[PDB]
C-alpha cells in the first residue's frame, strides 16, 4: 500500500501526575516498593518499552519520541563542546600556531588547589589540553574566530530545543500510527537520499565554497585576520577565482559534462597536504560530491507510491539457493515486526563501521594538523574502537533479546534463521575449535618466545632475527596499494595512505604518516586479534543461538532473556541466559579491544610517529623496539606497560596530576568490581540480615526492606565497574603518556 | 655423582608421571 | 530445455547436437575475427622507434617469436608476414561465421545418427565410443599443429632466439626423453616446464607432445573406454564441459606462469622485463598477458567447480528446490545429511581407510595407520627441533618421533585396558575385528611396528636426499 | 597479607638502602606505594630476560609472568559460571560423536562442566597460586637484585 503521513492526535495528555508516580509504566512497579529490589527494577525496566505495553504501535511511538530526546542531549553536548571552544579555549591562538600551541577548551576553577590542572598549553592560555580533535574539526570546517563558534553553539541549543519539542510533539500531540513506522522502503529512500545523500551534497557545498578556500589561504601562510570571511568567497568571486581558477568556468561545465573544468577544486590527489599533514580539502570535496550522487541514486531503489522501485520483501524472498532452503523468506517480517531485530542489526553494523572509522582516520588523517597531534590521533582511534566494540556487543544482546521475545517459528520455518538454529551445535563446535586453534597458535607463540628468551635461546624464538612468521599476504596487499597511483588507480598522484607505502610525510619536525612495515611481531599480534574476536563471537553467537533452548534447558525462552540460572540441578545451570552470554562477551570484547589499542599505541610510537632530522632520518618515540620486544609478554609488560606508565605515575604536582589520580581511581574501581563478580547474593543477604538486626535493635529498620542486589544485578554491577575501571585506567595511561611524549 | 641428575630428573619428569598416570587411569576406570 | 530462462538460454541446446555444433563454429569464428582483426589493429599503430612491450601490442610479440620479418637484435624490418597472417585468420573468421549461422537455426536442431556419412557426425552423450573417437580425431590435429611449429622451427626459416637476439634455424632437436620429461619432474630448475632456457628443448618438447597427441589420437579412435573409466567419471554432457573447463583453467595458469618467469619462449625485446614491470608509467605486454590469463585461469577454475558440482548434485538424484541438506531418514537423530558427511566420495574414502576397510586383520589396520602417522611425524621433530641447525638434526628428530610414537603406543594400551574389562565391548565407531582384547593388542602391535617403520623410512629418505 | 608483606618489604628496603626518608615521605599516599614500591622495584625483575640477553633473575622474571597468568586464569573460574560451560561441552560432545575417525574413540566418563563448588575451589586455587608466585618472584628478584 501507499506510504503516507497518518498520526493519532493528542494520544497521551501531558501532566506531571506520572512524574510523581515512580514505576507508573510497569503494572508490578505501579503497586510500589516493598523491598529495595523495587528501586533497581524501576531503573532496569525504565526504557524496556516492550514490558510497559503489548501494543507495537505504542512501543513505536515511545521509541520515536525517546530518539528526539537522545538527539536533544547529543545536540546539547555538541553545542556545549563548540560553546566551550568559543568561550573557554585557545582555538584562535592555536589557528595562528597549530604546531606549537596545544589545544585546550576546559578551564578549571581555582579551588582546593585543583587550578594546577590549568597547565601552560601555549597561546598565553592555561587549561586542560583536549584530545577530542575539536580544533582540527573546526579548522576543517573553516571556522577562524570565536564568534563563528558562538553562532554555531547557539544554533545547536536551538536545534536541541527543536529536538525536545519534536519528541514531546510526536508523542503527546501528533503520534504516528504503526502503518507510518512500517514504511521501511520510504524510510530507506529518505534516509539514503536526504539524510546521507543531501547531507553529503550539502557538505560538498560547504567544503567547495567555504572550507577549501579558507584552508588553502591558511596553508599559504595568510594571517587569520587577513583571510576573508566565508561569505566573501560567494559575494566576491574574484577572491575564489584566485585560489581555484575552475570557478571562472561557472556552472555550465557541470550541465554540459565538461567536468574536467573543475579538476582544480575537485581533485583525486591522494596522500596528504604537506603543509597540514591532513587529506586535501579538494579530494574531500570530490569525495562528498561523489558520495552524494551515489546516495541520491541509491535511495531511488525502494518502491514507495509510484510502482517503480524494489519491494525489499520480494528481494529477500527471491534470494534462496540449494543450501539455504527458503533462504531469506520471513526475515522481512522479523525486521518489520521486531524493534530488537532492527536494533541488533543497526548496533552490529554501526559498531563495525565505528571500528572501520577508527582505522581509516589514523591512516588517512582527514583534518588539518591531526596527523602530528599524536595525543588526538591515539585518543580518537582508541575512543572509536571502544564505542565500536560496545555497539557490536549491544548488537548481539538485542539479537538474543529478539530470539527470546520476538522470534516466531511460523514466519521463520526452513529460512536462513531457522536452518542456523538447526546446525547451531555444528556452528558453535567448529567456532569453539577455531578459538582453541587460534589461542594455541597465536598466544602459545608468545609463551614459546618468553620461554626461549628466558632460557637464553633467542635463535629458537618466533622473531624476524630467528624463526620468521612474515605476514606475506598483508605485505603483498601493502605493495599493491603503494603501486596503485599511476597503475590500477591511474588518476591518483599519491597512495590513499602513506601507511601502505610511498615516502615518510613530515609536518613541522614530526612524522604525519609513513609506511607501517609488517613483520613477525605484526603477524603474531594480528593472529591475537583474530583469536580475541573469534572468542568474543563464540560467546555472543552461542548467546543468540542457545537463547531460546539448549540440550540442558529445553524451555529457556520461557525463563526469558535475563534470568540468573535454572538452579544448581543438572550439575548447575549458572549463566545459561542470553543476558549472561552478553555479560561474558563484554569481558572478551574488553580483552580483545584492550590488545587492539595497545597494538596501535606501541606500533605507532615505535614504527610511525617521531621527529624527522633535516637530512630526513626518522627518530621514533620508542626507537623501533616493537619488532624485538612485542614478541614476548615480558616485552609488553616491560617495554609497553612498565616503560610508558612512567608519565602517569610521575604526574603528581604537575598539570597531568589528574591523569595520575584517574589512573589509581580506575585501578580501584576495577578491583572493587571483583567483589561483585567473585561473590554471590546469598552471602550479602545473610550479612544484611545482621545489619538489619542492629537497625531493628535501635528502631531505624527501613519500611523498604534492604535486599542484596539480584544475581543478575550483581553480575551487571560487576561487569560495569570492571569495564569502567579497566577502560578508565588505559584512558588515564594513554593521556598522561601521549600528552608528554606525543 | 653429578651424572645421577641426568638419570633422576628425566625419571621424575617422564617415567614417574607416565607410570603414575597410567596406573591411576587404569584404577579410576576399573569396574 | 524450456525450464531454462533466457539468462541460462544456451543450456536449452545441451541435448540438441545441431545448435550446440553451430554455437561452437560461431564462437570459433569470433576468436578468429579477434585474432585477425586485432593483428591489423596492432600493425596500424606500430612505431618502429619505440619498443613493442610499452606500446600495448599483444599479438605482434607472438608473431615476432616465430621469426616473421625480423633482422638482427629483434628488430621488426618487414610487417607483410603480420598482414598475411592477420587477413588469413580475418577471412577464415567469415568462412566459420557462415558455418556458425547455418548450423545454428537454418540446419537441423538434432544431427541425425545413422549408417550414412552425415550419420557419423551425429552423437549422443551416453554412447561413450563416439566422444572418445572425437577426442582422438581432434588430438591428431593438436599433434599436426605441434609438428607444423616444428616444421616452422626446422625447415621454414626457424624461430627467434633471445640468446644471440637473431632468428636462428633449428637442426638438432632434443629427442632425449630424460631431458624433455625431466621438466615435468622439476629436474632442470624449480620453475619446471617454465624453466626452458634454449629452443633445442622447446622443439624437442613439441616433437614429444606431437607424437604423444598423434599416439593418443590413434589409441582413442580405435579403443572404447574400459570398465574402470566407466565408474570413476560422470557421463552427462555437462560433465564433459566441467572436465574441459578444468583443463582450460590448468592451461590458463600454465601460460600465466610461463609468460611471468620464462624469457626464452617470451623474449624481453618483445614482451618486456621478467615479472611485473612498467616502463615510463606504461604497463609492459608481459604484465598484461600474465595478470589477465592468471585472472581468467581463476575464473575458469570457478567454471570447472560450478559445472562439476552441478553434475554431482544432478547425478545424486537431488534437485535445487529441496536442496543438498537432508535428515538421516530418522529426523530426531543428531546429525544432518550434508555433502561433507554423506557424499559418496566421503563415504567411499572413509570406509576404505585402514581403520574401516573390510578384510584387514587388526594388526594390518594398526600397521597401515602406524606407517602413515610415523612417516609424517618425523618432519616437525627434524626441521623445528632444538638441534635442527646441527649435524644431529635428522637423528635427534628420529629419536623424538620414536619417543612420541612410544607414548602413543602406551595411550593405545591404556585405552584398550580401560574398555576391554571381561565381555563389555568398547563404545565408539570401531570395526567388528577391533572389539576384542587380543584384537586390540594386535592393533597396538601393528601401530608400534608401523609407526617405527614409517619414521625409519622417512629418516632414510630425508638423510639420503642426493 | 599483601598489605602486611608490602609494608614489611618497602619499610625494610628503605632501611637496607639507608633511605628511610623514601618510605617515611611517600607511604602516606597510595601513588607513593604504586610508584616507589611496585613500579620502582619491578625495574631489575622484568629485565631478568630481554632482547639483549639473560641474567640470574630470568627465572624470577618468568615466574613473575607465570604468577600473573595463573592469577588471571583463576578469574575465568571465578567470573564465568557453570551453565555457560555445560552448554559449550554439549556441542563438543556432539562434534566428537559426529567426527568420522575421532568417533572411533569414546570417553568412559561423560564430559561435564566443573561443579559450582568445584569452580570456586579451582578458581580460588589459581587465584592463590598466582598471588603467591607473583609476590615470591617480585620480593626475591627485587631484594636479590639490589643485594
Ligand atoms: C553537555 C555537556 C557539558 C559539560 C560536561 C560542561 C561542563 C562544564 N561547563 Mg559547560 N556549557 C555547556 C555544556 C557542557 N558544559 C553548554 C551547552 C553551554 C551553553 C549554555 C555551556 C556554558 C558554560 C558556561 C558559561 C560555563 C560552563 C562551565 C562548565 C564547567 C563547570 C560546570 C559548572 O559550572 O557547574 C556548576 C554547577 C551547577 C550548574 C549545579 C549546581 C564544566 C567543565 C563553566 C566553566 O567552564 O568555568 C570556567 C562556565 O562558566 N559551561
Ligand atoms: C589469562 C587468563 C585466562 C586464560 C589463559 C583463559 C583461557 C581460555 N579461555 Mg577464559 N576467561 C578468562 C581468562 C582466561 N581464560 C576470564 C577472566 C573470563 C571471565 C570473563 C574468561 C571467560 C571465558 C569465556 C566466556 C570463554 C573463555 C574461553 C577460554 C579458552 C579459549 C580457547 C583457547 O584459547 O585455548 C588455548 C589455551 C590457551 C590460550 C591457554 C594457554 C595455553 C598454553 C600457552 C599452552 C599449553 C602449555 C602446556 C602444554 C601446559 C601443560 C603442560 C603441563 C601440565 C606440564 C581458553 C582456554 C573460551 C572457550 O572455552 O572457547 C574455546 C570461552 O568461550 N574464557
Ligand atoms: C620434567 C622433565 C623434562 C625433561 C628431563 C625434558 C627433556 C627434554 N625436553 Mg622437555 N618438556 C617437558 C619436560 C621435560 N623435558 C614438559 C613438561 C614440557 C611441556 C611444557 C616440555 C616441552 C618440550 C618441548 C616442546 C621440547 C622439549 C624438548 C626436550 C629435550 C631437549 C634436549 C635436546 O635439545 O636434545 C635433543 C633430544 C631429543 C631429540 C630427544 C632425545 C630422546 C627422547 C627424550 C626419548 C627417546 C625414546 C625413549 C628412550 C623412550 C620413550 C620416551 C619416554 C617414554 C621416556 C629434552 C630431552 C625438545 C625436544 O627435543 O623434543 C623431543 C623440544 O622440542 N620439551
Ligand atoms: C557467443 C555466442 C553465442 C552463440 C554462437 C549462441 C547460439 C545459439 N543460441 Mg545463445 N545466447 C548467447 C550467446 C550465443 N548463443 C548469450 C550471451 C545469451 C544471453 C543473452 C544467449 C541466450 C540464448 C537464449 C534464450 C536462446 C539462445 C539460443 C541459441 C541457439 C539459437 C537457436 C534458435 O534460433 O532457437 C544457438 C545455438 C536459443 C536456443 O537455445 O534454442 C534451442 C535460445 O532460446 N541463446
Ligand atoms: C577472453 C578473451 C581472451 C583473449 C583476447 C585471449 C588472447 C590470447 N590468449 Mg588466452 N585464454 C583465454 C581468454 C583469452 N585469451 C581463456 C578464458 C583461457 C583459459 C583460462 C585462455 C588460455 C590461454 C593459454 C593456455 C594461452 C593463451 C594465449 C593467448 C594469446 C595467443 C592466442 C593464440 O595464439 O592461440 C593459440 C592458437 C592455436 C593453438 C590454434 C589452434 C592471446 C593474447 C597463449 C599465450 O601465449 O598467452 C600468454 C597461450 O599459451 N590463452
Ligand atoms: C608442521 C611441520 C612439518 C615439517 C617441518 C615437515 C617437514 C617435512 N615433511 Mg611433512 N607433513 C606435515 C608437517 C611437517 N612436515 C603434515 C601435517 C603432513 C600431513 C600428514 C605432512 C605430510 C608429509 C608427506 C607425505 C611428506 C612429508 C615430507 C616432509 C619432509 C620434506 C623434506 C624434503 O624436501 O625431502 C625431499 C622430498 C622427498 C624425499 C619426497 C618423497 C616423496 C620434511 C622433513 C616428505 C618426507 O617425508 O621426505 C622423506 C614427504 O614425503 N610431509
Ligand atoms: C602453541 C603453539 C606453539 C608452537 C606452534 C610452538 C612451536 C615450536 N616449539 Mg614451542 N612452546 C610452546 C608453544 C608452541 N611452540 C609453549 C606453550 C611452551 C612452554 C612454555 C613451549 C616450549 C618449547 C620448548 C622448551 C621447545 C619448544 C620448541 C618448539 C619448536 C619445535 C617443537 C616440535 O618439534 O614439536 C613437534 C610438533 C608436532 C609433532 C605436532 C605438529 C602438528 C601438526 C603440524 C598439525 C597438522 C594438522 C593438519 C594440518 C590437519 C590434518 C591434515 C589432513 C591432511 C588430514 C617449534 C617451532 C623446541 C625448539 O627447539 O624451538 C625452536 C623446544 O626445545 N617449545
Ligand atoms: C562460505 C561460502 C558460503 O557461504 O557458501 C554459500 C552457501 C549458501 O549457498 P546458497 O546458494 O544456498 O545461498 C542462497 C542464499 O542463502 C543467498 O541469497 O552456504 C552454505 O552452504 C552454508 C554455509 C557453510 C559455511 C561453512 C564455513
Ligand atoms: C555544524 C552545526 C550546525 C550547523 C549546520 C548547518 C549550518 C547546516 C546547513 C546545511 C545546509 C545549508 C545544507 C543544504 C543542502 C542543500 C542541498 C542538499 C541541495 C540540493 C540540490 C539539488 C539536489 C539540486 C537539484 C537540481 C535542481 C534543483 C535543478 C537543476 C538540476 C539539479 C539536479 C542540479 C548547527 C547550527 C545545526 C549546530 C550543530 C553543528
Ligand atoms: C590433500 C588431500 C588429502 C591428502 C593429504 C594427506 C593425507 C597427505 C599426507 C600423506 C601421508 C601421511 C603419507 C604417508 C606415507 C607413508 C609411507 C610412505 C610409509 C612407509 C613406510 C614403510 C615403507 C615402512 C617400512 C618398514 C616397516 C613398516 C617396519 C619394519 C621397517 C621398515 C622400514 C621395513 C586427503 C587424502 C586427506 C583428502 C583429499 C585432500
Ligand atoms: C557487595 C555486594 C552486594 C552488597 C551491595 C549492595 C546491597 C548495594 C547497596 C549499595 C547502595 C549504594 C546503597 C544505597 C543506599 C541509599 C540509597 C543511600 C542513601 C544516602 C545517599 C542519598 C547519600 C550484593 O548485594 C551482591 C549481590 C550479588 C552479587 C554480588 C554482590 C556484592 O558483591
Ligand atoms: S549459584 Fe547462583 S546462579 Fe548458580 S545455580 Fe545457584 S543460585 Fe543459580
Amino acid at each position: 500500500k501507499k506510504a503516507r503521513v497518518i498520526v493519532d492526535k493528542d494520544p497521551v495528555p501531558t501532566s506531571f501526575e506520572k512524574w510523581a508516580q515512580p514505576g507508573h509504566f510497569d503494572r508490578t512497579l505501579a503497586r510500589g516498593p516493598k523491598t529495595t529490589t523495587w528501586i533497581w527494577n524501576l531503573h532496569a525496566l525504565a526504557h524496556d518499552f516492550d514490558t510497559h505495553t503489548s501494543d507495537l504501535e505504542d512501543i513505536s511511538r515511545k521509541i520515536f519520541a525517546a530518539h528526539f530526546g537522545h538527539l536533544a542531549v547529543v545536540t546539547i553536548w555538541l553545542s556545549g563542546m563548540i560553546f566551550h571552544g568559543a568561550k573557554f579555549s585557545n582555538y584562535e591562538a592555536w589557528l595562528s600556531d597549530p604546531l606549537n600551541v596545544r589545544p585546550s577548551a576546559q578551564v578549571v576553577w581555582p579551588i582546593v588547589g585543583q587550578d594546577i590542572l590549568n597547565g601552560d598549553v601555549g597561546g598565553g592560555f592555561h587549561g586542560i589540553q583536549i584530545t577530542s580533535g575539536l580544533f582540527q574539526v573546526w579548522r576543517g570546517w573553516g571556522i577562524t574566530n570565536s564568534f563563528q563558534l558562538y553562532c554555531t553553539a547557539i544554533g545547536g541549543l536551538v536545534l536541541a530545543g527543536l529536538f525536545l519539542f519534536a519528541g514531546w510533539f510526536h508523542y503527546h500531540k501528533r503520534a504516528p500510527k504503526l502503518e507510518w513506522f512500517q514504511n521501511v522502503e520510504s524510510m530507506l529512500n529518505h534516509h539514503l537520499q536526504v539524510l546521507l545523500g543531501c547531507g553529503s551534497l550539502g557538505w560538498a557545498g560547504h567544503l567547495i565554497h567555504v572550507s577549501a578556500p579558507i584552508n588553502k589561504l591558511m596553508d599559504a601562510g595568510v594571517a587569520v585576520k587577513d583571510i576573508p570571511l566565508p561569505h566573501e568567497f560567494i559575494l566576491n568571486k574574484s577572491l575564489l577565482i584566485d585560489l581555484f581558477p575552475g570557478f571562472a568556468a561557472g556552472l555550465t561545465p557541470f550541465f554540459t559534462l565538461n567536468w574536467g573544468q573543475y579538476a582544480d577544486f575537485l581533485t583525486f590527489k591522494g596522500g596528504l597536504n604537506p603543509v597540514t599533514g591532513g587529506l586535501w580539502m579538494t579530494d574531500i570535496a570530490h569525495h562528498h560530491l561523489a558520495i552524494a550522487v551515489v546516495f541520491i541514486i541509491a535511495g531511488h531503489q525502494y518502491r514507495t507510491n509510484w510502482g517503480i522501485g524494489h519491494s525489499i520483501k520480494e528481494i529477500l524472498e527471491n534470494h534462496k539457493g540449494p543450501f539455504t532452503g527458503e533462504g531469506h523468506k520471513g526475515l522481512y517480517e522479523n525486521l518489520t515486526t521486531s524493534w530488537h531485530a532492527q536494533l541488533a542489526t543497526n548496533l552490529a553494523f554501526l559498531g563495525s563501521l565505528t571500528i572501520i572509522i577508527a582505522h581509516h582516520m589514523y591512516a588517512m588523517p582527514p583534518y588539518p594538523y591531526l596527523a602530528t597531534d599524536y595525543a588526538t590521533q591515539l585518543c580518537i582511534f582508541t575512543h572509536h574502537i571502544w564505542i565500536g566494540g560496545f555497539l557490536i556487543v549491544g548488537g548481539a544482546a538485542h539479537a538474543a533479546i529478539f530470539m527470546v521475545r520476538d522470534y516466531d517459528p511460523v514466519v521463520n520455518q526452513n529460512n536462513v534463521l531457522d536452518r542456523v538454529i538447526r546446525h547451531r551445535d555444528a556452528i558453535i563446535s567448529h567456532l569453539n575449535w577455531v578459538c582453541i586453534f587460534l589461542g594455541f597458535h597465536s598466544f602459545g607463540l608468545y609463551i614459546h618466545n618468553d620461554t626461549m628468551r628466558a632460557l637464553g635461546r633467542p635463535q629458537d624464538m618466533f622473531s624476524d632475527t630467528a624463526i620468521q612468521l612474515q605476514p606475506v599476504f598483508a605485505q603483498w596487499v601493502q605493495n599493491l596499494h603503494t603501486l596503485a597511483p599511476g597503475g590500477t588507480a591511474p588518476n591518483a598522484l599519491e597512495p590513499v595512505s602513506y601507511a601502505f607505502g610511498g615516502g615518510v610525510l613530515a609536518v613541522g619536525g614530526k612524522v604525519a604518516m609513513m609506511p607501517i612495515a609488517l613483520g613477525t611481531a605484526d603477524f603474531l599480534i594480528h593472529h591475537i586479534h583474530a583469536f580475541t574476536i573469534h572468542v568474543t563471537v563464540l560467546i555472543l553467537l552461542k548467546g543468540v543461538l542457545f537463547a531460546r533452548s539448549s540440550r540442558l534447558i529445553p524451555d529457556k525462552a520461557n525463563l526469558g532473556f535475563r534470568f540468573p540460572c535454572d538452579g544448581p540441578g543438572r550439575g548447575g545451570t549458572c549463566q545459561v541466559s542470553g543476558w549472561d552470554h552478553v555479560f561474558l562477551g563484554l569481558f572478551w570484547m574488553y580483552n580483545s579491544l584492550s590488545i587492539v589499542i595497545f597494538h596501535f599505541s606501541w606500533k605507532m610510537q615505535s614504527d610511525v610517529w617521531g621527529t624527522v632530522d633535516a637530512a630526513g632520518n626518522v627518530s621514533h618515540i620508542t626507537g623501533g623496539n616493537f619488532a624485538q620486544s612485542a614478541i614476548t609478554i615480558n616485552g609488553w609488560l616491560r617495554d609497553f606497560l612498565w616503560a610508558q606508565a612512567s608519565q602517569v605515575i610521575n604526574s603528581y604536582g604537575s598539570a597531568l596530576s589528574a591523569y595520575g589520580l584517574m589512573f589509581l581511581g580506575a585501578h580501584f574501581v576495577w578491583a572493587f568490581s571483583l567483589m561483585f563478580l567473585f561473590s554471590g547474593r546469598g552471602y550479602w543477604q545473610e550479612l544484611i540480615e545482621s545489619i538489619v538486626w542492629a537497625h531493628n535493635k535501635l528502631k531505624v529498620a527501613p519500611a523498604i526492606q534492604p535486599r542484596a542486589l539480584s544475581i543478575t544485578q550483581g553480575r551487571a554491577v560487576g561487569v560495569a565497574h570492571y569495564l569502567l575501571g579497566g577502560i578508565a585506567t588505559t584512558w588515564a595511561f594513554f593521556h598522561a603518556h601521549i600528552l608528554s611524549v606525543g | 655423582a653429578s651424572f645421577l641428575s641426568s638419570i633422576f630428573v628425566p625419571v621424575i619428569g617422564w617415567v614417574v608421571p607416565i607410570a603414575t598416570f597410567s596406573f591411576l587411569f587404569l584404577y579410576i576406570e576399573r569396574e | 530445455p524450456q525450464q531454462y530462462g533466457w539468462w541460462a538460454g544456451n543450456a536449452r541446446f545441451i541435448n540438441l547436437s545441431g545448435r550446440l555444433l553451430g554455437a561452437h563454429i560461431a564462437h570459433a569464428g569470433l576468436i578468429i575475427l579477434w585474432a585477425g582483426a586485432m593483428t591489423l589493429f596492432e600493425i596500424t599503430k606500430y612505431n618502429p622507434s619505440l619498443p613493442i612491450y610499452e606500446q600495448g601490442l599483444i599479438l605482434l610479440p607472438h608473431l615476432a617469436t616465430l621469426g616473421f620479418g625480423i633482422g638482427d637484435g629483434g628488430q621488426i624490418i618487414d610487417t607483410y608476414p603480420y598482414f598475411v597472417i592477420g587477413v588469413v585468420h580475418l577471412v577464415s573468421s567469415a568462412v566459420l561465421a557462415a558455418g556458425g549461422i547455418y548450423h545454428a537455426l537454418l540446419g537441423p536442431e538434432v544431427l541425425p545418427e545413422n549408417n550414412q556419412f552425415p550419420g557419423f557426425f551425429g552423437y549422443d552423450w551416453e554412447d561413450e565410443d563416439k566422444m572418445t573417437t572425437i577426442i582422438g580425431i581432434h588430438l591428431l590435429l593438436l599433434g599436426a599443429g605441434a609438428w607444423l611449429l616444428v616444421a616452422k622451427a626446422l625447415f621454414w626459416g626457424g624461430l627467434y632466439d633471445s640468446t644471440v637476439a637473431s632468428v636462428r634455424v633449428i637442426t638438432e632437436p632434443t629427442v632425449n626423453p630424460a631431458r624433455i620429461f625431466g621438466y615435468l619432474f622439476g629436474a632442470f630448475g624449480k620453475q619446471g616446464m617454465a624453466a626452458v632456457n634454449n629452443l633445442e628443448d622447446v622443439v624437442g618438447g613439441h616433437i614429444w607432445v606431437g607424437i604423444l597427441c598423434i599416439g593418443g589420437g590413434f589409441w582413442h579412435i580405435l579403443t572404447q573406454p574400459f570398465a574402470w573409466a566407466k565408474k570413476v567419471l560422470f557421463w552427462s554432457g555437462e560433465a564433459y564441459l566441467s572436465y574441459s573447463l578444468a583443463a582450460l583453467a590448468y592451461m590458463g595458469l600454465l601460460a600465466a606462469y610461463f609468460v611471468t618467469v620464462n624469457d626464452t619462449v617470451y623474449p624481453t625485446e618483445f614482451y618486456g622485463p621478467l615479472g611485473f614491470s612498467s616502463t615510463s608509467g606504461v604497463i609492459s605486454v608481459r604484465t598484461w598477458l600474465a595478470t589477465s590469463h592468471f585472472a581468467l585461469a581463476i575464473v575458469f577454475l570457478s567454471g570447472h567447480i560450478w559445472h562439476a558440482l552441478r553434475v554431482r548434485v544432478l547425478e545424486a538424484g537431488l534437485n535445487f528446490e529441496q536442496g543438498v541438506v537432508n535428515y538421516l531418514d530418522t529426523p530426531e537423530l543428531g546429525n544432518l545429511q550434508t555433502p561433507i558427511n554423506t557424499s559418496d566420495l566421503t563415504l567411499k574414502f572413509l570406509v576404505n581407510l585402514p581403520i574401516y576397510r573390510p578384510g584387514l586383520s587388526a594388526f594390518a589396520r594398526g600397521l597401515e595407520i602406524g606407517m602413515a602417522h610415523g612417516y609424517f611425524l618425523l618432519g616437525p621433530f627434524v626441521k623445528l627441533g632444538p638441534l635442527r641447525n646441527t649435524e644431529f638434526a635428522n637423528q635427534a628428530g628420529l629419536l623424538a618421533t620414536i619417543g612420541l610414537l612410544l607414548i602413543l603406543s602406551i595411550c593405545l594400551w591404556l585405552y584398550g585396558s580401560a574398555w576391554f574389562q571381561e565381555g563389555k565391548s568398547p563404545q565408539g565407531e570401531l570395526p567388528e575385528n577391533l572389539k576384542t582384547a587380543k584384537s586390540w593388542s594386535e592393533f597396538n602391535a601393528g601401530w608400534i611396528v608401523g609407526s617405527c617403520g614409517g619414521a625409519l623410512f622417512a629418516y632414510l629418505l630425508v638423510t639420503n636426499s642426493s | 597479607v599483601g598489605w602486611v608483606t608490602f609494608y614489611w618489604h618497602w619499610k625494610h628496603l628503605g632501611i637496607w638502602q639507608g633511605n628511610v626518608a623514601q618510605f617515611n615521605e611517600n607511604s602516606t599516599y597510595l601513588m607513593g606505594w604504586f610508584r616507589d614500591y611496585l613500579w620502582a622495584n619491578s625495574a631489575q625483575l622484568i629485565n631478568g630476560y630481554n632482547p639483549y640477553g639473560v641474567n640470574n633473575l630470568s627465572v624470577w622474571a618468568w615466574m613473575f609472568l607465570f604468577g600473573h597468568l595463573v592469577w588471571a586464569t583463576g578469574f575465568m573460574f571465578l567470573i564465568s559460571w557453570r551453565g555457560y560451560w555445560q552448554e559449550l561441552i554439549e556441542t563438543l560432545v556432539w562434534a566428537h560423536e559426529r567426527t568420522p575417525i575421532a568417533n572411533l574413540v569414546r570417553w568412559k566418563d561423560k564430559p561435564v562442566a566443573l561443579s559450582i563448588v568445584q569452580a570456586r575451589v579451582v578458581g580460588l586455587a589459581h587465584f592463590t597460586v598466582g598471588y603467591v608466585l607473583t609476590y615470591a618472584a617480585f620480593l626475591i628478584a627485587s631484594t636479590a637484585g639490589k643485594f
